[PDB]
């Protein structure tokens, strides 16, 4: 496959470069470690209003104040 | 007598062949320079885009805090 690659690199290097960039752009995001970081970065953007919920008295996760430790934090993007 | 004559020693050598210099770096050098510039730009854009996302999140949470009075 080396002779064929040398031949196409000698004839038209633009096609070889374009196909190399296309293959890199295809196979690298499937091997990327920061794609899930992009997922939570997009998911953590506060576009609309975070409306509260009614209380039946049984909820261990949601807080009553924004500064309470209960609830999700955003420390991972602050450090990164 | 006096007449138009070349001198006693004659005229000097005159260059008449092609002389191209042949100059610049090797192609590996410009390829490495371009790749390094690409990597540096990618890193700087990465850092500044992350900072911009943080600032946008801060502005959005300020907007969310300001909403109920409006
Ligand atoms: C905007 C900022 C300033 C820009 C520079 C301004 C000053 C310099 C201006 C120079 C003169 C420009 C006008 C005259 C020329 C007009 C014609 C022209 O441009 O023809 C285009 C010429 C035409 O080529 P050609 O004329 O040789 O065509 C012959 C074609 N074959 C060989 C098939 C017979 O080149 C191209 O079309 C190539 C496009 C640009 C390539 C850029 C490559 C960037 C790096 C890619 C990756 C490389 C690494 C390897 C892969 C790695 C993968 C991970």
């Amino acid at each position: 496959v080396a002779a064929f690659l040398k031949n196409v690199w000698a004839k038209e290097p633009v096609l070889v470069a374009s196909f190399a960039i296309a293959g890199l752009a295809v196979i690298l995001p499937t091997l990327s470690p920061y794609t899930k970081y992009s997922l939570m970065i997009n998911r953590a953007t506060p576009y609309n209003y975070p409306v509260p919920l009614r209380d039946d008295g049984n909820m261990p996760d949601v807080p009553s104040h924004p500064q309470d430790p209960q609830g999700p934090s955003l420390e991972w993007l602050k450090r990164l | 007598v006096k007449q138009d004559m070349p001198p006693v020693g004659g005229y000097g050598p005159i260059d008449y062949k092609r002389n191209l210099p042949r100059r610049g770096l090797s192609g590996y050098s410009m390829f490495a320079v371009g790749i390094g510039a690409l990597l540096f730009g990618y890193w700087s854009m990465m850092r500044w885009n992350r900072e911009r996302r943080r600032l946008q999140i801060e502005d959005f949470e300020a907007r969310i805090a300001l909403m109920p009075l409006l």
